[PDB]
């Protein structure tokens, strides 16, 4: 395209090259976002990861899932030989979870409009792990949330930064929502993205994150502080921060942070919060809990 | 349920990788149905000798097919092509991803290793990225783990039916099939009743949600096909 | 200029508000010929209060034709069209094809936004665009009957 597509704004630039804002002048001018990315021609041709993933991309869409955002369009720029312009066109949603959410009067969100957002989330989810697909980086802002009250599932590779008050340092939002095992530097598998729901998850309740790590090491304390210690058996195996490293924690109730949560709601959140990634409840489980009746 | 359920919305997409023999004498012009099974032939010979997957070359055959579609390819470059599909179908499924100049060497350096580079944007263009598809290979495991059962023997028919499958492939006659019915007509095709449970064609029928004799159809013609493969050059 | 357009487009509220207390020009166009108002996320409604409570202008309209309370009123985002007409936003602005946001968000099916202008606004319903269509004709040619219903059974 190249002349049918219109930027009107940067959004910004990540592990996906620069996101912009642009018109779609074959469908009256509707925004839509746009990814760019320089890609670097080898001696071997094509960068197998470039072809990769635009070739997942393209081909997921085939299925076109409600839930994840449609992936409209491939445009080509060959500058000289060492280099491609590259340019993904998507469905644009002027909205994700962290601008609803901390928009919402005082009582909270509809807890009726918990369930169902959350239900097309793990609907978009499953669909992607079903596929041999982990998004990996699950964050309030990858997810996108029409007016219309729908989801659906993004991946900007666009990061946040955070500056904690009184302690005077700073984090990349995504680290409250990444999963033990990976904190851990241990498995990477799967389980790692309903880690992460279930942190999205408890944060509709809250409309305020459940763990703000400062670190690491800090995050994996935040969270055993809630969850409590597991248990010898559910610690993973030769990895360089022990059980031992973490004195005793007791386990609080849920319900004492994601405040107004239901009966089930709470164990369906907790299985999502399960530490040992093997044990923890999958995308289709949980899309057939009984708190989507 | 994870199995089943993929399976089932793979067959929705399916279509959309079909391609077609009626290509040749008119949209092409310059190529005909022969030099194809020719170029195919060779591209079969290069990846299970290089060491590929059998996916490789279904992949590598499906990008050939779907390109002749829309890209009318003459005759000096119809064989560069059949290349640039490989590398990029390798560097798509093998570990292995072949070379630019181990290409340009088994074809006779008849092209350029730019060449070969160039042809490998184009056909990306053309395709528009679009690179992966739905392949019989793909399916036959799943289709493979509903005969035979158990989990025993399932690695030696499904390397077996694949390779069948990549040889039915080489005539583009095949290439107007859903994934599903190749794979269940090489499975057919292959697999003895001894290590099967309790027909196998009803049987793979009723997985695939088709008629008995449009699956029979199907052995049929792809029987037919597979007997003419001859790598004899 | 650039940097309150991009913080207006990604919706960065914090960075956005420094930004505006430097006495810089809100209704100047960035390198795409755009103004922050125009680019803003339209799902955050105080992104559109704050620039507006700095004088950014409503009615400018892009090298395409379009208004701010054009796309958010095709987006469905009523609060945001709200905070706009609060602010003296114009209802009937028509884009350059003769269009009011009524007739995009009837073409687009936002039945709550349809709602809103037909009851609540000076939106001028009868207008035709240079096609000669009307909102509620957008609605039939699109088949967003549930919105050509409550919309002739009001007009």
């Amino acid at each position: 395209a190249d002349q049918q597509y219109e930027c009107v704004a940067e959004i910004g630039e990540g592990a996906y090259g620069k996101v912009f804002k642009a018109r779609d002048l074959k469908n009256g001018g509707r925004f839509v976002a746009l990814k760019r990315v320089r890609v670097q021609t080898g001696e071997e041709g094509m960068p197998l990861s470039t072809i990769r993933e635009v070739a997942v991309l393209r081909h997921l869409e085939t299925f076109e899932h409600p839930n994840v955002v449609r992936l409209f369009d491939v445009c080509t720029v060959s500058r000289t030989d060492r280099e491609t312009k590259l340019t993904l066109v998507f469905e644009h949603v002027d909205q994700d979870l962290t601008t609803y959410l901390d928009k919402v009067p005082e009582p909270g969100v509809p807890t009726e409009t918990i369930k169902d957002m959350m239900f097309q989330l793990l609907r978009g989810l499953d669909f992607l792990h079903s596929h041999r697909v982990v998004h990996r980086d699950l964050k309030p802002q990858n997810i996108l949330v029409t007016s219309s009250g729908q989801i659906k599932l993004a991946d900007f590779g666009l990061a946040r930064i955070y500056s904690f008050q009184m302690a005077l340092t700073s984090v990349v939002v995504t680290l409250w929502y990444r999963a033990p095992e990976v904190l851990l530097q241990s498995s990477y598998a799967t389980p790692v993205d309903l880690w992460s729901v279930g942190c999205i998850f408890a944060e509709m309740f809250r409309r305020k994150p459940l763990f703000r790590g400062s670190s690491d090491v800090d995050q994996l304390g935040k969270i055993l502080d809630v969850i409590g210690l597991p248990g010898e058996e559910d610690w993973p195996r030769d990895v360089a921060l022990p059980r031992q490293a973490f004195h005793s924690k007791s386990a609080q109730p849920i319900e004492k942070f994601v405040t107004d949560i239901d009966e089930l709601g709470k164990d369906l959140l907790l299985k999502c919060l399960t530490f040992n990634p093997a044990k923890r409840i999958s995308a289709y489980s949980a899309l057939s809990h009984p708190y989507f009746q | 349920l994870c199995e089943d359920r993929i399976f089932y919305n793979i067959l929705e997409i399916e279509p959309r990788f079909l391609t077609s023999d009626s290509v040749f004498g008119t949209f092409q012009q310059s190529l005909t149905s022969h030099m194809r099974k020719l170029l195919g032939t060779w591209m079969f010979s290069v990846c299970q000798e290089y060491n590929l997957e059998p996916n490789v070359v279904a992949l590598a055959l499906n990008l050939l097919d779907r390109l002749l579609l829309i890209k009318q390819v003459s005759k000096e470059h119809f064989q560069k092509t059949g290349s640039a599909c490989l590398l990029v179908a390798s560097k798509l499924r093998s570990l292995t991803p072949i070379s630019t100049s181990s290409l340009c060497y088994a074809a006779a350096d008849s092209f350029s290793r730019q060449e070969l580079i160039d042809q490998e944007k184009e056909l990306l263009e053309k395709l528009a990225w679009r690179t992966e598809a739905v392949l019989a290979t793909d399916v036959t495991s799943f289709l493979l783990l509903k005969l035979v059962g158990g989990s025993q023997h399932l690695d030696f028919w499904h390397h077996e039916v694949n390779t069948l499958i990549t040889k039915a492939l080489v005539d583009p006659l095949t290439g107007s099939l859903p994934a599903s019915i190749i794979s269940a007509a090489g499975c057919a095709l292959l697999v003895p009743a001894n290590v099967i449970p309790q027909g196998v064609v009803p049987q793979l029928a009723s997985i695939l949600g088709c008629d008995v004799s449009v699956l029979q159809a199907a052995v049929e013609q792809i029987l037919t096909s597979v007997s003419d493969f001859d790598l004899r050059i | 200029g650039n940097e309150l357009a991009s913080a207006a487009a990604r919706g960065d509220l914090e960075q956005l508000t420094s930004l505006l207390q430097n006495n810089v020009n809100v209704n100047a166009q960035n390198g795409f010929g755009r103004t922050a108002l125009q680019v803003m996320k339209l799902g955050n409604p105080e992104i559109a209060r704050r620039l507006l409570l700095r004088g950014a202008n409503p009615d400018l309209k892009d090298r395409t034709g379009f208004a701010v309370i054009h796309d958010a009123a095709r987006a469905g985002f009523l609060d945001t069209l709200q905070t706009l007409l609060e602010f003296q936003a114009d209802v009937n602005i028509e884009d350059n094809e003769g269009n009011l946001p009524l007739h995009l968000a009837a073409k687009e099916g936002h039945l709550r936004v349809v709602e809103f202008l037909v009851k609540h606004t000076a939106s001028n319903v009868g207008h035709r665009n240079h096609k000669g269509d009307t909102a509620c004709d957008l609605a039939r040619l699109y088949g967003r009957n549930e919105v050509v219903s409550l919309m002739q059974a009001n007009g």
